[PDB]
RNA sequence: CCUGCGGCGUGCACGUCCCAACUGGGACGUGCACCGGCCGCAGGAACAGCAACGGAGCGAGUACUCGCUCACACAU
């Protein structure tokens, strides 16, 4: 569940750890320290905009700090993480999600066939030159003209896309190709990383009930409903568990030291991103990766990773390194 | 029969015509073979006026294998703008050029004796 | 307005500008309401 | 006033009041960069360069007693050198 | 060309003269198509190639 | 369980483990994971060859895409014949000499002057050209050829036309076989087609590709900068040494090895069992990367009971220089 | 100068006359062959076979036919255009 | 002593024309590939070290710098 999923299919390097009192599994935390270490998938309205859309949620949610991991235009609708407090600290790992929007873009002229729709949207696929509305390359992945209809000279494609891609400017490239012009008149951003639609997207009203609900009732079903996790984040990331002894040492911003792994997944290269986890599931920190998985299946000593943003706060788990096997 | 003559066809044999235009398109083929110029047969010689930029409609054969022999084609007519449409066999359009030898894929051009039915299969294609 | 979709069996979304889906039910718009900070009828659409 | 020109690219398309120049040279035009003809005559204004990073086009404002029907297929267009950078750069 | 080929249930290469398979399908060739260095066919194959599922980078593994 | 591992780190558990003692380096990458300056550079494709052209222009036209310094072939097919060719990059190429011994499986076309009594006198025929036959060059110094297996697949008698599939050695000229099997018929034949069906461990169904797969990932990586069709073109070199016997060695010892240092025993941490004297095995980093080829001098028996002790001597050394840093003299003994 | 038996006739493909060889030496390449009585039929025009069991293929001149010799008919070779048969192997 | 590097008129493809398939023929132009031993250069002469003195958390300025705090951790 969240991060302990498949947790017997990884390499298991060793069993034997002494489990401590502290802690809290990361959907089971109290209601106080669930929502400063959560994040919430908000189908944002049309007109406001995002760090105005930020501020309705922080002034909302009596938090003391909200980000959020990508901006929608004043008049763009979709998908928009906002990180409650302590998950702030993931807001620039997420610049680089790949994003899926759904796009309605409206033709100067006619075209004679859906075909030329289709081809146009198929040339504008691959590494593709962007300018920010009123040059950059930035990579289309995929598209697919969902409807068009040709009376009204509108149609709906859906576009994945790599973070910072313009689709008012792709929208006005798809017109510049056909031959006719085209701008684009709505935008809805479907799928933001790993979350998209279907993933528990809540509406405004449903956080307003929320906190409404938790502050007359003390009920916080509701709320858990609305707020998901942060650990939700990092499940596209490579997992490194480390045990009870060395969580806190990474808190303090040591390295990762391979005799403090209990399981690590395959598939790991040096020089990538990894999320470290205790065994309950928590995130203790974000990791550079200075071995390869085959180097730590092979090695008895050294630095499994280096760290990239600690998550986790200190003394969460005691002091306890030095006490090893040498202890000299 | 056509069913099954159609279903031996590779993937890509998109756009296909139906029974009846496949029966219009070898009508087509037999009426243009009359003209020497006006009709262009073989994977190279078609290629080549494409690359020129001649026009017309070009009839591929979807039961061809390998694939990578005309696979690029399509494209390239898409983007001169010149219909183009597959048809169940190639031993048909052999039939329908007055060789038995079959051919991949023919280009017909536009002549005054065969205007209308040649119009009428654009337009018949272009609605698919 | 522009946007409207219908869900298939997988409950996904369907994205189209018809008032009618292919099943005959009326399409969903895909926009969620317009907020207000000031709306008092949180009991009354929790009820 | 241009005391150098290169060829930029050749004819692409119309589409309304612009002219879409298929650019050859690797070299990525300026913003708002004039476009001249063969005796450096100056025609028209960069708009928009878009397209993947090593076949791209470049639209172009026809301004002075400039149109779109007045060029025709085939032709060429130049550009002043010291306007350019390297397609590194912006990659 | 002569040689020809139809593939098994497990996938393998059954090679032959005829130009119907067991099965009634047609027998593939089993040679590839030539190759001329200075083809300027790339983009043109590739948007066919993905808009019809067969490129590499589509298929598994 | 690492029986799913890439490349040379398939069963990398059940190899004995002499030691786990180092300090890893950060130099290096995994062969999947590499650069794709780096991973064209010691890469090889196994190329469906076309009919018409010979395999040294193939090469050459493989090097004229790629834009590569260096590119070599382990085995030349006649003009005319097509299949499996596997076409080293730029450091794959000091394999190629390896890959010369490599077994090889056709697939021929024949055709004889005069029809036969029937198909089983084809058969009978063909039995009766599996061994150390005898080989002259076509159109002059006799060798002598292993043909391992044959098999009629099919014969049109109408035609009398036959195609047979036939595994043998390295050298073997398969148009010499045919024009021996006409022989043997009692009718004379000659040879009309072929195809190799497989150079080693690499055939049909491991990944070949065309040329004009090779040209649009060119193409793909040159427009819209992207790898993964040349990444499923080219593969990492270690595909051609995955039949080797394996012994890691510390990342203390790859320069030292490169630079021409024999592959001591104190730098070895694993090795695979069955190793015998005067055996081609691979050097490996922990990464996966095949450092070199190395005779081996020690057996596996030796290697786990002694301490000291030249464990192989170099043969190729594939590494490139520098790629690891000098660390060969700061141990204990070696001051 | 002198011969030794090479071995007995096989089959006659065209023109080739097909000759068993029960020696263990390989001969040349166009080595003459002769008869009982020294005559040369021809030249030795192709060696196949199996590496012990083996045959080699002799093109005659106009001077004979293929059909002219009879089952059992066995042919006599010059020792001195033989290799060793260690040499070819491995 | 070891290692690495270098030397010791046919076909193919393309373009254009004549004729008589996913073709074989010709002519005219382009490119592309081919018809074990010795020597020279350079690198190193290698028994394979290194179980923490540069990381983390905050605030400010223009990926960098400037200050504060925490530890400087091989995880029994």
């Amino acid at each position: 569940p969240l991060l302990l999923k498949n947790f017997d299919r990884l390499n298991v390097r060793t069993n034997h750890y002494t489990p401590l009192p502290f802690g809290h599994s990361p959907l089971k935390r109290p209601i106080a320290e669930y929502v400063k270490a959560g994040f919430i998938n908000v189908d944002k309205p049309s007109n406001p905009s995002s760090h105005e859309v930020v501020s309705w949620i922080k002034r909302i949610l009596k938090v003391e700090k909200t980000g959020h991991s990508g901006t929608l235009d004043p008049k763009v609708t979709g998908c928009l993480i906002v990180c409650i407090d302590r998950a702030t600290r993931l807001v620039k790992s997420q610049q680089n999600a790949g994003k899926e929007y759904v796009a309605v873009f409206s033709l100067h002229s006619a075209v004679e066939n859906v075909k030329k729709v289709t081809q146009g949207l198929e040339k504008l696929r691959g590494a593709l030159f962007q300018r920010p509305p009123l040059l950059r390359v930035r990579s289309v992945y995929d598209s697919k003209l969902l409807d068009f209809d040709k009376d009204r000279n509108i149609g709906v494609f859906w576009v994945s896309c790599e973070a910072g891609s313009y689709i008012r400017t792709m929208c006005v490239h798809l017109g510049l190709m056909l031959g006719v012009g085209g701008q684009m008149i709505e935008l809805r951003r479907v799928r933001s990383g790993i979350q998209g639609e279907k993933e528990g997207m809540v509406t405004m009203h449903d956080i307003l009930d929320a906190q409404w609900a938790y502050e007359n009732h003390k009920d916080e079903s509701y709320l858990r409903r609305v707020i998901k996790p942060l650990e939700g984040l990092l499940v596209a990331h490579k997992r490194i568990f480390i045990k009870d002894s060395a969580v806190n040492a990474v808190c303090y911003g040591a390295k990762v030291l391979l005799p403090g792994i209990l399981r690590y997944e395959d598939g790991i290269e040096i020089d990538q991103e990894i999320v470290i986890v205790t065994t309950k599931g928590e995130a203790v920190a974000l990791a550079i990766a200075l071995m390869t998985t085959s180097t730590m299946a092979s090695c008895d000593h050294g630095v499994a990773a280096k760290l990239k943003r600690v998550i986790m706060e200190r003394d969460t788990y005691p002091r306890k390194w030095g006490l090893g096997p040498k202890a000299s | 029969s056509y069913d099954e003559k159609v279903d031996h066809c590779s993937v890509i044999a998109k756009p296909m015509a139906p029974k009846k235009l496949s029966k219009k398109i070898y009508k087509l083929i037999k009426k243009s073979t009359s003209h020497k110029n006006y009709i262009r047969n073989g994977l190279k010689i078609v290629q080549k006026q494409l690359r020129l930029g001649e026009k017309g409609i070009v009839f591929f054969a979807g039961d061809i294998s390998p694939i990578e022999i005309m696979c690029h084609l399509p494209a390239v007519c898409e983007e001169k703008d010149i219909p183009y449409c597959y048809t169940p066999s190639r031993k048909d359009i052999g039939a329908a050029m007055g060789t038995m030898r079959g051919c991949v894929m023919v280009l017909v051009k536009e002549h005054d004796d065969y205007k209308d039915l040649f119009d009428e299969v654009r337009g018949e294609i272009k609605l698919l | 307005m522009y946007l409207r979709y219908y869900l298939n069996e997988n409950g996904d979304r369907q994205y189209t500008l018809a008032t009618i889906d292919p099943y005959g039910k009326p399409t969903i718009s895909a926009h969620p309401a317009r907020f207000s900070p000031e709306d008092k009828y949180s009991r009354h659409r929790i009820i | 006033p241009p005391e150098s020109v290169i060829p930029l690219g050749h004819y692409g398309w119309t589409v309304q009041d612009d002219l879409i120049c298929k650019v050859d040279i690797e070299d990525v035009p300026y913003f708002n960069a004039p476009i001249f003809l063969e005796n450096k005559e100056q025609i028209g204004k960069i708009d928009e360069i878009f397209g993947n990073l090593r076949d791209y086009f470049v639209s172009v404002k026809m301004g002075d007693n400039f149109k779109a029907n007045s060029f025709k297929d085939g032709q060429q267009f130049y550009i002043d050198p010291a306007k350019l950078l390297p397609l590194k750069r912006f990659l | 060309m002569y040689l020809r080929y139809y593939l098994n249930e497990n996938g393998d290469r059954q090679y032959t003269l005829a130009t119907i398979d067991p099965y009634g399908k047609p027998t593939i060739s089993a040679h590839p198509a030539r190759f001329s260095p200075e083809d300027k066919y790339s983009r043109h194959r590739i948007i066919i190639k993905k808009r019809f599922g067969l490129l590499l980078t589509q298929q598994p593994e």
